[PDB]
């Protein structure tokens, strides 16, 4: 749960070729003598310079859940018809449970 | 014994008593969220 999306490596922009790489550009644009494309054309050796990415999803939904902040936490008194709050220490489940076992 | 002090009930009561909201002898306790504490070392760097 660190939120770091970050490869930690160098290969973002560090652009890991040779020096063949100069001749590979002379590939990508046409020429013999690039002495004078870069100082003239920039646009395209900016062009020329570019990374290609991969995106990645995920998804989870949402957990809608009210009955929070339990600050007084000692004890409550329940109020005078507790017979609406007192048939809860025990749910439907362990209710329902000794009527299957019946059989 | 205490029934002859449950009769002595008068109009003074009713601040006390009467028209009663609650009662003390069934309480009723709060359900909560699942969870559990661990206790956990961490790393001390420096010296």
């Amino acid at each position: 749960f660190r939120d770091t999306a970050s490869i930690g490596f160098s290969d973002t922009h560090q652009d890991e070729k040779t020096l063949r790489f100069l001749k590979k550009q002379i590939s990508q644009f046409i020429k013999h003598l690039k002495e004078y494309y870069p100082n003239n054309e920039l646009t395209k050796k900016l062009v020329m310079k570019y990374s290609d990415v991969q995106l990645l999803p995920y998804t989870k939904g949402a957990t809608k859940d009210t009955y929070t902040s339990g600050l007084f936490d000692h004890t409550t008194g329940v109020i005078k018809i507790a017979p609406r709050d007192g048939l809860g220490n025990v749910r439907d489940e362990q209710s329902l449970n000794k009527s299957i076992c019946h059989e | 014994g205490g029934l002859s002090q449950l009769v002595a009930y008068g109009a003074q009561d009713v601040y006390l008593t009467g028209n009663p909201q609650i009662t003390f002898f069934k309480t009723v306790y709060r359900r909560y969220t699942n969870f559990a504490i661990e206790s956990i070392q961490q790393t001390i760097n420096g010296s």
